[PDB]
RNA sequence: UUGGCGGAAAGGCCUUGGGUGCUUGCUGGCGAAUUGCAAUGUCAUUUUGCGUGGGGAUAAAUCAUUUGUAUACGACUUAGA
RNA sequence: CCUGAAAAUGGAUGGCGCUCAAGCGUGUUACCUAUACUCUACCGUCAGGGUUGAUAUGAUGCCCUGACGAGUAGGCAGGCGUGGAGGUCAGUGACGAAGCCUAGACCGUAAGGUCGGGUCGAACGGCCUCUAGUGCAGAUCUUGGUGGUAGUAGCAAAUAUU
RNA sequence: AUACUGCCAGCUGGGACUGAGGACUGCGACGUAAGUCAAGGAUGCUGGCAUAAUGGUUAUAUGCCGCCCGUCUUGAAACAC
RNA sequence: AAAUUGUUGAAAGGGAAGGGCAUUUGAUCAGACAUGGUGUUUUGUAUU
């Protein structure tokens, strides 16, 4: 419990978690942030596409001196990766939270990856050996990811405001004289 | 319903933010006097934050009043109403933050009665 | 008719100011057709408008106004200083404003 | 003022007209300078030539695609006359630049509208007479400008073109003048001329 | 100079129209359907143009491609460039 | 407690003024606005039409007609700081104005629970209009030009430079 | 509706014959008010979206596979119902 | 005015640009504007002074008048805030103390104080005094924690794997 | 005569900023006693709104301005720490 | 709690960003009632 911010209703969706997962962090949120928003079926077919490197995931925050792909094209950018193993815990979370909605009993065809949201967990530290005698660090950067899929639905904004407005006695003279000149 | 004052005016009604309170995290916002060597905040150059200074004092006819006037009071029980009763149109109560929802209910009650004006008679209470 | 303008034509041209330093709270206004401080003298002490539109309607009008009177002549050459009840936005340098013929000495 | 004043480059000085127009701009006026070629610069052309030559001397050293670009137009030099009394690396210089518009020759969209002079930048009025000036057309192709012979070629046209429909004005203006002298000397023309008009 | 108008061929070759592509095979080859279709008539828009051509266009440049069909390369899409015209007039020019 | 209490306390009742010396004389009207001249009118919803000069209220206002037969502008009070006098000058004398004051032009203000979201003259006004607009038409008509000046509406065109206009 | 002219950025300017409205060229009748003594007292939009109907024609590009006239990776050049 | 008159990145009457000047010498006015001058309001400081009388009142009060205000090092004054202590508010509080978050409000020139909303769960505060291990941005400060660099350098000696 | 200079407790206009104080007291002016006054600091009449309209906070845009603070130093934004 | 981070939302972004004075624009927000009642056309008749 006690997720991201969401903005949905958990009466129509469905989550899941998982949190102290030794897989890079970054590569994690570039592969969340390329099935964020997707259908859930669209995203499980794109993850497997990945993982066959037929697609790529764009890396669009953490891509600092990473090479470029032809495969980039298609989102638009040109620095893009196949991150393996954080692309097998986002779809084996995928699948733990289709299995979730099919209990609570969602429809499974229109859901949707409304919330994906993956930061950092605490890190596994080892010591690098470096020259002249000294140690350094060498540090995993675990992921605690969460996602939540949802039904989609249609506008769900409608019937504003009364609006209540305030004229003046100018203008409330102007608006009854423009009624009697017009017919 | 009170008294006609002279006008309230307010000679900086901006906040006097420290020197580069915003560069910093680790400078607070509070004001400090920069007593650098260099300083072109001390120094006063053109274009710098102000200072506070003596000249921005406020009205002494309107000094401590709010907007509505009256000068603000912190009361936590009934009692306090009791040395502000006479003088409505010039104090204001204000109901300390520590009182239980019971307490503040029957502080608000005497203000009515008393035609004593409270700055937040709307705190704990729903619409 | 046609033509239904009641007021005279001007331009907001700046702030008063100095070579690096200006003034918000007197704006400079430029009078069509007026080229001397004695043709601006009979616009001394008349009433401006800087009249712009904005998106959301507020009283019943999407026009916003801002009103300011002709104060004083400003150098040799036709221009007045203006001052505003709230000082122009000055992304209007160059922009329209009306010099009404009110209040009225004729 | 009037929305777009057009202004017949022809015998103004670059720098007398770079300042009047640059007034205008910042004060809100559009402006479209035609004829850019015929504009006047004060002094011999083979000065003129000199100071262009140090001014194309100037690039930055180590990449001189970054350096001064020195624009051989015309209408360019005019225009860089105008930016350098504007305040150009400002939004408000920005958008009284927008406001400008330079022209070698007379293009289609003005070629049919009246074409405005400013006198306090004219060469004869300003220039002492038997005092030197070169043209900015001439200049321009000499320092390598290259449609001096097809901008004359489309002006002779233009002139053509113009001088027909003077023609044709003049004839018309002439047939009302008859007009209106034979339909005058009524008691509405004497009543007009009593009142002023 | 600037191009006025750019008049064509009534049928255009498969190797010359393999240009306009990138993904030829995988396409319906519509690629000078509608301009055919606007020829097949005798100057409804081709004859006009090539007026203009005359009228204006002090510059005339034929457009042509290579066959490479013949060339023995694997290529079978046709190098199409233009070449200039310099002689007589712009009229001979654009009725050569 | 949370605040014990203040040091001293200052008086309380209302302060009476102090015994104002400003008296009000009468406003001296501007010699070009003498009664019967032609106005234009600067502002308000008449603003630009032309209409007549016929007596100065107490309230320091002019009182104005059309005539509300030529222009439509009944009779009405106007600011003198939001006309402009002009030359052109008709005889006001056969019409009686003594009648016409602040008490005649009384409101009835609308009430402050009245709020106007969704929601005429009286006949004794009608009359008086008719009768002072019939005594003035009686003088206008004499002078040529002078009712189609006042149908007409004022408006400047371009070019029209009011520091050089003479009105 | 007709005949034109204009390629410099033409994208506009003329013109023939009809339908229709106004005409302050000169005389009339009716109406205007109350927005209350001014409040810009709202009158122009190469915007976009959602709708209705009068028409109109029913593609490509990228990835993947391939080529090597190219190539660090992109990119380029090819081919492929 | 010209010749005398040659330096190294490209280049500076500030720039554009200016030739009966927008140059040089001189003269006459008009005009622009400094935290200066004048006149007002308000703040503080200093000085000079008024003010006994009785309920409902403090004369460590109330009021009148004038002048003045730059500041490092430095001196003094008046205040704000923190831990603890004596007194007092028969003070606040599990019906929610302390703490913390909050481009919400108010007050003070400011140090800061008060309050609204969320979180929390057991103590805490106002006033008169006493006391000090009492206020941090720096000290290559101390301890702990965390970044950009950065998914980067790199994980290439010892023949080699299928 | 006019020009120029000086003076007027000479006259007549146009415009802007300010309204501090809060019973009376004072110096006056005009008046014929009484009163009135522009004489020790703004009053009178009128209108609109009475709500985010004014205003506050906040983010942005715009005009002008604004070098990185602490330190030692005659001198620091410093290519000084 | 802060540094630091993810997601969502808002906004800005032509070789920094941040700041002062001033307004505009968007968002957001505090502050005057009806209170004694000379009028009393009115209920639980001194209860508005």
């Amino acid at each position: 419990a006690r997720y991201g911010a969401t903005s949905t209703n958990p009466a129509k969706s469905a989550s899941a978690r998982g949190s102290y997962l030794r897989v890079s962090f970054k590569n994690t949120r570039e592969t969340a942030q390329a099935i964020n928003g997707w259908e859930l079926t669209k995203a499980q077919k794109y993850l497997e596409q990945v993982l066959d490197h037929q697609r790529a995931i764009p890396f669009r925050r953490f891509n600092s001196s990473i090479g470029r792909t032809a495969q980039g094209k298609e989102f638009g950018v040109t620095k893009a990766r196949w991150p393996a193993k954080s692309v097998k815990f986002v779809q084996g979370l995928l699948q733990n939270a289709a299995a979730n909605a099919e209990a609570k009993g969602l429809d499974a065809t229109k859901l949707y990856v409304s919330h994906i949201q993956v930061n950092q967990a605490p890190k596994q530290r080892r010591r690098t050996y470096r020259a002249h005698g000294r140690i350094n660090k060498y540090e995993s950067s675990p992921s605690h990811i969460e996602l939540v899929v949802t039904e989609k639905e249609e506008a769900v904004a409608k019937a504003a405001e009364k609006k209540v407005v305030r004229l003046t006695s100018r203008q409330r003279g102007r608006i009854a004289a423009q009624k009697r000149i017009a017919a | 319903a009170s008294l006609p004052h002279p006008k309230i005016v307010k000679k900086h009604t901006k906040k006097f933010k420290r020197h580069h309170s915003d560069r910093y995290h680790r400078v607070a916002e509070n004001w400090r006097k920069q007593k650098g060597i260099d300083s072109v905040v001390r120094r006063r150059f053109r274009g710098n934050i102000s200072q506070p200074k003596i000249g921005y004092g406020s009205n002494k006819k309107t000094k401590f009043l709010s907007p509505s006037g009256h000068k603000t009071f912190l009361v936590a029980n009934v009692k306090d109403l009791e040395t502000l009763t006479m003088h409505t149109k010039t104090y204001a109560a204000e109901i300390a933050h520590n009182i239980s929802a019971k307490n503040r209910v029957v502080i608000l009650a005497r203000a009515k009665a008393l035609g004593i004006k409270v700055t937040n008679p709307k705190g704990r209470l729903a619409l | 008719a046609e033509s239904h303008r009641l007021y005279v034509k001007g331009k907001h041209l700046s702030y008063q100011r100095s070579k690096r330093v200006n003034n918000p709270n007197v704006s400079l206004i430029k009078i069509e057709g007026v080229a001397t401080p004695q043709d601006a003298q009979f616009y001394l002490g008349k009433r401006i408008a800087y009249v712009y539109r904005a998106s959301k309607e507020v009283r019943g009008s999407k026009i916003r106004v801002m009103w300011g009177k002709v104060t004083r002549t400003h150098g040799n050459s036709g221009v007045v200083r203006a001052t505003f009840r709230n000082n122009l936005p000055a992304k209007t340098f160059g922009a329209s404003v009306r010099i009404f013929l009110y209040p009225s000495n004729i | 003022v009037e929305p777009v004043v057009v202004i017949d480059g022809k015998g103004h000085l670059v720098g007398r007209l770079a300042s009047v127009v640059a007034k205008q701009l910042l004060n809100g006026q559009k402006i479209v300078v035609v004829r850019a070629e015929e504009l006047n610069i004060s002094g011999e052309f083979f000065r003129n030539k000199l100071k262009y030559h140090d001014f194309l001397r100037k690039a930055t050293a180590f990449n001189k695609t970054r350096g001064p670009f020195h624009f051989r137009a015309p209408s360019r030099i005019f225009y860089k006359a105008l930016r350098g009394m504007v305040s150009h690396k400002t939004a408000r210089g920005k958008a009284a630049l927008e406001r400008l518009k330079v022209f070698e020759g007379i293009p289609p969209p003005y070629d049919k509208k009246k074409r405005v002079v400013v006198p306090q930048a004219l060469r004869v009025l300003r220039l002492k007479p038997g005092r030197k000036y070169t043209t900015l057309g001439k200049l321009s192709t000499s320092v390598g400008w290259k449609y001096e012979d097809v901008v004359a070629k489309l002006e002779a046209k233009r002139k053509v073109s113009s001088a027909e429909y003077y023609a044709k004005k003049r004839a018309f203006t002439k047939k009302v003048a008859s007009a209106n002298a034979t339909a005058a000397e009524s008691d509405v023309a004497k009543q007009l001329a009593a009142l002023g008009y | 100079l600037r191009s006025l108008t750019t008049v064509w061929a009534e049928h255009l070759s498969d190797e010359v129209k393999r240009r306009f592509y990138k993904n030829w095979y995988k396409s319906k080859k519509k690629a000078f359907t509608k301009y055919s279709a606007k020829y097949a008539q005798d100057g409804a828009g081709i004859e006009r143009e090539l007026a203009r051509i005359k009228k204006y266009a002090s510059v005339v440049r034929v457009l042509v491609h290579t066959q490479i069909r013949k060339t023995p390369l694997a290529q079978k899409k046709a190098h199409l460039a233009e070449i200039q015209l310099n002689g007589g007039s712009i009229s001979e020019k654009v009725d050569w | 407690t949370a605040q014990q209490a203040p040091k001293w306390y200052p008086s309380e009742d209302v302060a009476a003024p102090k015994k104002t010396r400003k008296a009000v004389r009468p406003q001296k009207l501007r010699a070009s606005l003498v009664p019967g001249t032609v106005l234009i009118l600067l502002a308000g919803r008449f603003r630009g039409k032309r209409v007549v000069y016929l007596k100065h209220l107490e309230d320091n206002t002019l009182l104005v007609t059309g005539p509300f037969k030529v222009n439509g502008v009944p009779l009405r009070r106007v600011n003198a700081r939001y006309v402009i006098a002009t030359s052109t000058k008709v005889s006001v004398e056969g019409v009686n104005v003594e009648k016409f004051n602040v008490e005649y032009f009384a409101k009835e203000k609308l009430t402050k629970k009245e709020k106007k979201e969704a929601n005429e003259i009286k006949t004794e006004r009608v009359e008086d209009q008719k009768v002072v607009d019939k005594a003035l038409l009686a003088e206008i008509k004499k002078t040529p030009l002078l009712k189609q000046y006042l149908s007409a509406s004022f408006s400047l065109k371009n070019g029209d430079k009011p520091h050089l206009l003479k009105f």
